[PDB]
């Protein structure tokens, strides 16, 4: 049991003990005023606006950090309690500037609503106010810090969620200023955060400085497509635009945090970016043309080849319905080239069984987790969010973290296993130093990513860890259920490949180098001109022109997360539904359609004419991808262990470093985040 | 700033105009697009710094109520100067 | 006086305006200011109700005496930021009176 | 918090500077309700029944 | 007296749309998300039913925003999901319903800022 | 014409499956070793019944509805998709 | 304004305007806005 | 005694309560939910096949001569099942007091006519049934009033949208107002202003 | 289920009442192509009557069959009289709205409509 019998307004409510009187007055209903409190962050009673009289003690308590006692009835629109909160907005209110409509949480300020319901109307201060000098941390966080009200929920958060620890209080009274002492560019890859940690606008971003205003914007519920986290994302419009990117709240993904990238990238949506189906001219030049003549070019020259002789690259910011119709439409003219820009291993059950290039546990499973061991990772630069709730595992459950790879800074302290993959057969023997920690954990997990697959020994870096997990199921008996072995994804359109039966890699097609190419949003530099047949044909249907596009014969406009219903499979394996929030500009059309109206321009007619029916056809191939938010709980890890020892595969005596390996690397690494300005000023400012 | 293009349109203090192909210039056929030499940019810039005496101080426009709201500006930095969010006044102390 | 120019587009002109007319988008100037891109009023959905400029806090945007702007096409009644600023510089010896006029009241 | 301060006050005083923002942006959030009210327009009675 | 009809209830006979907003469309029935700059969650506790969003263009005297469905600043509230569910099938509209999504509760300790062995002992105050 | 993709069907908790997942544990690595170029794609779910897809050279799908079926039962129906 | 005459301002039209309705010189909407979304330009290179 | 805040008297909100248990014990087999506000406003809610004898009790009644129909109106809500919530705001002139009758519809659960009783109601339940969509029973014409004569629709419904689905214009090919689809060269900017935050705890909704 | 009628018991009592209506609109337009004077064929105006009658033949629920048939019978009396003009009844034809393209490769063509 362990229950307690609480009154609130005197109505009865059962919580445990540890619990307080704001989670009490919330399972009402009720939430209680606050400015300090934020409920993923370290309590810290500074602002003391949660203020409620108990029903005969003498005097109020803070409703955020109190905790509850047995027999109480809490008092919530009493006299006191709103004599409190006016005093309290009084204060607040005193020295804070007369800046609402610069600020540019204007239509967004906690302190307003506050004031409007839970304060007074008049002012009774008659004297000057304060005034605090400003701070240039860099080119995203805009500070202006003659508004901050000393709640120090970004402190923190920048301790505890960042683990940076360069961001304080100096001085005390009035003249306490929060900041650094110093110039520091407080430049992490969770920093716009506190643009949405702080209630007041003392601190903004910059892209959307001056823009547009809160209640001007529509709000379309999308996910996110930088990294394969599917951190849940709301994108918000103005008069057919995008202005800016918020976080949604998603416990098992995203806990109300998001990266830098994805909140500061969408400025790349609106520069180098395609508009019109350009076809190459007689001097060999790309020139604007209808659809009609690129189409019939694409399909003349597809109605002649059949076989290997076409082949495709699904790369990054690709949908799984795209991934589809290329894939029917291949095999309707028998070709099985169907190829991702990202090596994974198909030596043993390969993109069979899911268990296999999937992470097995969830990230929600991380809290429920002794130890973790990284390898080729930095999950820092790579799924930031997966790193951030290891972190809260870290703070608020013990954990120790192992690492093979190279030393780089994860915000905790991680246990070094030196530089090397021999490590994993040191392992899987039983001798290491580390087996002596890990005998003694029950629910473990490896975690390797696809940035050390890409080498030349990603199937025998899979074959020793592989082996290493069943030894260590073998030595700690864990559980029926629980999983042990998952891999980290850096590509969104990359589990859905695998899923729908892409063959990862690209060796197909340098082992049967192809007189067509259809490069789907293959904006990387992989494969090229001068690795392919004399007179080949290259069409890329994308948007984002940085590699991929002037290298093709034809174009075909594509359109961006932000502008189609699609749907992106995360790392854990969730299916997430896009919702189109702003359409796609100039002739550019979404990708599924254009490879439906190429099919119709030749004889084959796909069957399917909407995206209904094409999200049928998903379900008919792997219909884990129309069960949007639905988990599902793979199995069969065993069958891969046995079907993956049978290879034999020397592993290099080479060391493992990542490509992220310092945050320099982060914030180009798309087409979208190449194509920007504020990630080249973020670039500019770590590099100087 | 009414520096022109080569396509002869003025350009506005929002850098504006129209390109050459762009067939929008037809509207300004037998007419004249509206556009105020005044820029406030190269204005405000023609105002001097007032110096102060004290680390804080107030602006309003100069009216009081016929202004803008009153904010108080700090003026601890050397390197650069205060400016006013609604005006764009500047202040300095000795 | 300055010259400098005095809205600074925190939109509420066009939040308030019940007949939606107005817009407004804005941009840092490369001053650092925030200051607008736009604004526009269709004065052909305006009811001419006051609303804008008892709601706007630095007395930018006003409504003047010329009652006699009548024009022969409907493009020249929606105006931009330049027509309304020739309009300021052109009424601005009779708003700044009407102004001192009627404050103590409003 | 129903009706806007004066101009002034909305020039020294942050509060009322909030009020106003609020006022002249969303509203003042009239609590559930309705009523049927009429008064004698000079044509006659004239009424209004707001939910 | 009373009838026995079996088939569903629909009504898109009655209301006076094209066949083009009733069959092309498309509908999510969902609460909003709370906006990540306000800590409250009033704006929440509503289920919401939208329409796609639909083709915006400049146009090309003033760069206004244009449209062509007039369903588009569409929005409707309802205390529940089945009656959601019940107005869409009702009238004629192909639904996606994103389940309610709640906050994890959460044990808060004042005292686990300041422990003599946790990870817990925060630096600062 | 000649086999390209099998792909499996099934749940992890629904009955009607029992026999596909005995199927996997005994038969799956000695067919993969039969055919390893050849991929077999397993994918489940929650509540869906059985079936077994099957493509050919051009889009050629067929597939067999192998709900509450025993388990060498499936090796045969397997066996005469792959003959 | 021969008693009470205005403030004189730098900004201020000195030279007034009757009102221009069918003349030329007279009055034509237009965005004050830029291009938003900006275009990708080819390369002017083959291969 | 505070000037801000409205007065408040008790025996108008007594006498309604009185007349409120007077009808409720009076006409039981359609009542339900009778119920006097905070400013005294009686309101009575009514199974939609008591129309006509709530109706004729309230006109011809002695101590309830409301003889004087001021509104009739419609409220779409669509939530409940029964959407339209339909008003009779009544008034009595012996007594200097006013009541509200209610009852409720559906787009096919129609409702009898009021005509019998008040002929006041004729062009209010033509303008109910061209907004709403509710047909009454025995009215005499029952045709539109306010809409265009060819009209689909009842936009007062909140699921019509607020620009329509036609707009018209003249053309020189037919040489008539032709009604194409509609097109706006400005959307309708929605703005989401609804705070979240608590206002009034009286009317707190528990889960 | 157990629901309740208007006009009509059953779907064939309301059939009943939809045949009296076309043959109301089908002795109708003679007089209307005539008395307010039309620029159409008394043909063509009876095959726009059937075919906005078979706009709605999916339906089976009496009670909107009744609601159709009220509303025909307000049309019919609008159209009867002269309360509405040639603008409204020429408005059924759609003699200026271009053919909505019911095929994909044109929509593709020309918007991003399904
Ligand atoms: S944070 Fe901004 S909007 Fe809120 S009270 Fe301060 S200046 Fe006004
Ligand atoms: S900057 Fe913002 S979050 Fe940090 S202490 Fe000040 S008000 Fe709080
Ligand atoms: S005119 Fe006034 S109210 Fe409108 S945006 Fe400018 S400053 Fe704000
Ligand atoms: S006066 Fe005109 S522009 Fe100003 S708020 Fe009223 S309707 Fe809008
Ligand atoms: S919310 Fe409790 S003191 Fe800040
Ligand atoms: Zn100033």
């Amino acid at each position: 049991s362990n229950l307690i019998e609480v009154f609130v307004d005197g109505q009865s409510v059962m919580v445990e003990p540890g619990t307080t009187v704001l989670q009490a007055c919330e399972k009402v209903g009720m939430q209680i005023p606050r400015f300090c409190y934020h409920e993923r962050l370290s309590v810290a009673g500074n602002c003391r606006m949660c203020l409620v009289e108990i029903e005969k003690a003498p005097k109020v308590v803070a409703a955020c950090a109190m905790p509850v006692m047995k027999g109480w009835n809490i008092l919530t629109n009493s006299e006191k309690s709103k004599k409190a909160r006016e005093g309290v907005m009084e204060f607040l209110l005193a020295n804070h500037p007369l800046d609402c409509p610069i600020c540019d949480q204007g239509g967004e300020c906690d302190l307003q609503d506050q004031s409007m319901m839970f304060g007074s109307d008049r002012s009774r201060f008659l004297e000057g106010k304060r005034a605090v000098e400003d701070k240039n941390i860099g080119p995203l966080v805009k500070t202006i810090m003659t508004r901050c009200i000393q709640c120090t929920r970004c402190i923190r958060f920048a301790s505890e969620i960042a683990g940076v620890d360069d961001l304080g209080t100096t001085g005390r009274g009035n003249d306490m200023q929060v900041g650094t002492y110093i110039e520091k560019m407080f430049m992490s890859e969770l920093s716009g955060n506190v643009i949405d940690i702080c209630p007041v606008g003392a601190l903004t971003s910059k892209p959307y400085a001056f823009t547009a205003r809160p209640w001007e914007t529509r709000k379309t519920e999308s996910i996110d497509v930088m990294d394969a986290v599917g951190s849940n994302i709301v994108v918000s419009t103005r008069t057919g635009e995008v202005m800016r990117i918020l976080p949604r709240m998603h416990e098992d993904i995203n806990e109300e945090w998001i990266s830098d990238k994805t909140r500061f990238a969408y400025d790349g949506l609106k520069r180098q970016r395609l508009t019109e189906p350009m076809v190459r001219n007689e001097k060999g030049l790309l020139t604007y043309t209808s659809w009609e003549d690129a189409l019939s070019r694409v399909a003349g020259m597809l109605q002649n080849f059949e076989g290997n002789a076409v082949a495709a690259i699904a790369g990054g910011l690709v949908d799984a319905e795209a991934l589809v119709a290329l894939k029917d439409l291949l095999n309707k003219v028998d070709s099985d080239n169907l190829c991702t820009e990202e090596i994974f291993p198909t030596e043993g059950a390969g993109t069979d069984l899911r268990s296999n290039y999937l992470l097995n546990t969830t990230i929600a499973g991380v809290e429920e987790a002794d130890v973790v061991l990284l390898v080729g990772t930095n999950p820092r630069f790579e799924a930031p969010l997966f790193n951030a709730r290891i972190r809260k595992s870290w703070l608020h459950n013990d954990l120790k973290v192992a690492l093979i790879g190279s030393p780089v800074d994860l915000t905790y302290r991680y246990d070094h296993l030196g530089d090397s993959p021999k490590i994993l057969q040191d392992i899987a023997s039983g001798r290491h130093s580390f087996c002596e920690v890990l005998k003694d954990a029950k629910k473990p997990m490896v975690v390797l990513g696809s940035s050390a697959l890409q080498r030349d020994d990603g199937a025998a870096i899979l074959v020793a860890v592989s082996n290493m997990v069943q030894k260590i199921r073998v030595t700690t008996g864990v559980a029926a259920e629980w999983k042990v072995m998952n891999i980290l994804h850096r590509i969104a359109s990359q589990v859905a490949a695998l899923d729908l039966g892409y063959k990862p890699g690209v060796e197909a097609i340098r082992k049967n180098p192809p007189k067509m190419l259809f490069l789907l949003g293959a904006d990387g530099g992989c494969i090229t001109r001068q690795d392919l047949p004399k007179d080949c044909f290259i069409v890329y249907q994308g948007h984002h022109g940085d590699v991929g596009a002037p290298m093709a014969d034809v174009i075909l406009p594509g359109a961006a997360y932000t502008e189609k219903s699609a749907t992106y499979v995360n790392t854990e394996g969730r299916a997430q539904q896009t919702k189109v929030a702003v359409t796609p500009p100039g002739l550019a059309r979404e990708d599924w359609k254009i490879i439906r109206a190429l099919s119709e321009i030749a004889g084959i007619t796909l069957p399917y004419d909407t995206l209904d029916q094409v999200r049928n056809r998903l379900e008919e191939v792997s219909p884990n991808l129309v069960r949007y938010d639905d988990i599902e709980e793979t199995n069969y890890f065993q069958q891969a262990s046995e079907l993956a020892k049978l290879v034999n595969q020397e592993v290099l005596a080479d060391p493992l470093v990542p490509p992220q390996l310092t945050i320099k690397d982060f914030y180009m690494t798309d087409s979208i985040s190449r194509a920007s300005q504020t990630m080249a000023k973020c670039v500019k400012a770590v590099t100087e | 700033g009414v520096q022109v293009s080569p396509s002869g349109e003025k350009i506005t203090h929002t850098g504006q105009v129209y390109d050459e192909k762009d067939y929008r210039r037809v509207r300004f056929v037998d007419r004249q697009k509206e556009v105020n030499e005044n820029f406030a940019i190269d204005l405000i810039a023609q105002q001097p710094v007032n110096e102060v005496e004290h680390r804080i101080i107030a602006c309003d426009g100069g009216g009081g109520a016929l202004g803008h709201p009153k904010v108080y500006i700090n003026l601890d930095k050397e390197t650069k100067t205060g400016t006013c969010g609604y005006c764009g006044l500047q202040f300095k102390q000795h | 006086p300055s010259g400098e120019e005095r809205c600074i587009a925190c939109k509420l002109c066009e939040a308030i305006c019940p007949a939606q007319a107005i817009t407004i988008e804005a941009e840092p100037r490369a001053d650092g200011s925030r200051r607008t891109t736009r604004y526009d009023i269709d004065m052909t959905k305006c009811i001419y109700c006051g609303f804008c400029q008892e709601a706007c806090p630095v007395d930018a945007i006003v409504e003047g005496p010329n009652f006699e702007f009548s024009t022969e096409t409907h493009e020249e009644l929606l105006y931009n930021k330049e027509k309304l600023l020739n309009n300021g510089d052109k009424w601005e010896a009779e708003i700044a009176a009407n102004i001192q006029a009627d404050y103590l009241y409003r | 918090k129903v009706s806007p301060p004066k101009r002034a006050e909305m020039k020294t005083s942050m509060e009322s500077l909030i009020h106003h923002f609020k006022l002249y942006t969303e509203g003042y959030q009239v609590p559930p309700g309705a009523t049927y009210t009429a008064i004698e327009a000079p044509k006659g009675e004239f009424g209004v029944y707001l939910v | 007296q009373l009838i026995t009809v079996d088939e569903k209830l629909d009504i898109t006979t009655l209301t006076g749309v094209p066949e083009e907003h009733i069959k092309t469309r498309k509908v999510r029935i969902f609460v909003p998300a709370r906006n990540n700059m306000q800590s409250g969650v009033n704006n929440t506790k509503k289920w919401k039913m939208e329409f796609d969003t639909r083709e915006r263009w400049e146009n090309p005297l003033m760069g206004w925003a244009s449209t062509a469905d007039p369903l588009s600043n569409m929005v409707l509230t309802f205390s529940a999901k089945e009656d959601a569910i019940a107005f869409a099938e009702k009238n004629g509209w192909s639904y996606d319903v994103e389940e309610k999504k709640v906050p994890k509760p959460k044990s808060k300790s004042y005292g686990a800022n300041f422990s003599w062995n946790k990870r817990t002992r925060v630096s600062t105050k | 014409l000649g086999l390209r993709e099998i792909r499996v069907h099934l749940c992890q908790r629904s009955p009607g499956s029992q026999g596909v997942r005995d199927f996997i544990v005994q038969r799956y690595v000695e067919l993969k070793k039969a055919h390893p170029n050849l991929p077999i794609l397993i994918r489940e779910c929650s509540e869906v019944q059985p079936k077994l897809w099957a493509r050919y050279a051009f889009g050629q799908e067929k597939t067999v509805s192998l709900n509450n079926l025993s388990a060498d039962e499936v090796t045969r129906a397997m066996q005469n998709v792959l003959s | 304004p021969t008693t009470n005459p205005p403030t004189a301002r730098k900004f201020i039209w000195t030279n007034h305007k009757f009102n221009v309705s069918a003349t030329p010189e007279q009055y034509v909407p237009y965005s004050t806005t830029r291009k938003k979304i900006h275009e990708w330009v080819p390369p002017s290179t083959p291969y | 005694k505070r000037p801000t805040v409205r007065p408040r008297s008790d025996v108008t909100h007594k006498q309604l309560s009185a007349f409120g248990e007077y009808v409720a014990e009076i006409l039981p087999k359609y009542v339900q939910q009778v119920q006097v506000s905070c400013l005294d406003e009686l309101e009575i809610c009514i199974h939609p096949d008591g129309v006509i004898p709530t109706l004729t009790f309230l006109r011809d009644h002695t101590n309830a001569q409301f003889k004087s129909l001021a509104d009739l109106t419609a409220v779409d809500v669509p939530t409940r099942q029964n959407r339209f919530e339909i008003v009779y705001n009544l008034l009595s002139l012996r007594f200097n007091s006013r009541i509200r009758v209610k009852t409720y519809a559906d787009e096919l659960t129609p409702i009898d006519s009021i005509v019998s009783v008040h002929i006041a109601a004729n062009w209010y339940e033509r303008e109910v049934w061209d907004m709403f969509g509710v047909f009454f029973f025995n009215h005499p014409d029952l045709r539109r009033i306010l809409t265009d004569y060819g009209f689909e629709g009842h936009p007062f419904r909140k699921d019509f949208p607020l620009t329509g689905y036609v707009e018209l214009r003249y053309d020189d090919e037919v040489k008539r107002v032709v009604a194409e689809p509609v097109e706006l060269a400005q959307e309708f900017r929605k703005f989401d202003l609804n705070s979240p935050w608590e206002a009034f705890p009286a009317y707190r909704q528990p889960p | 289920t157990s629901v309740k009628p208007i006009f009509s018991r059953d779907l064939n009592e309301a059939k009943r009442r939809v045949r009296e209506l076309y043959r109301a609109w089908y002795r109708e337009v003679p007089n209307t192509v005539h008395l307010m004077q039309l620029d159409i064929t008394v043909k063509q105006g009876r095959d726009k009557v059937r075919e906005m009658f078979m706009k709605n033949a999916h339906v089976t629920d009496p009670r909107v069959v009744d609601l159709l048939v009220i509303k025909g019978k307000m049309e019919l009396q609008e159209t009867i009289k002269v309360w509405k003009q040639r603008t409204h009844v020429m408005r059924f034809f759609h003699e200026t709205e271009t053919p909505r393209p019911k095929d994909f490769l044109s929509k593709f063509y020309m918007g991003h409509d399904p």
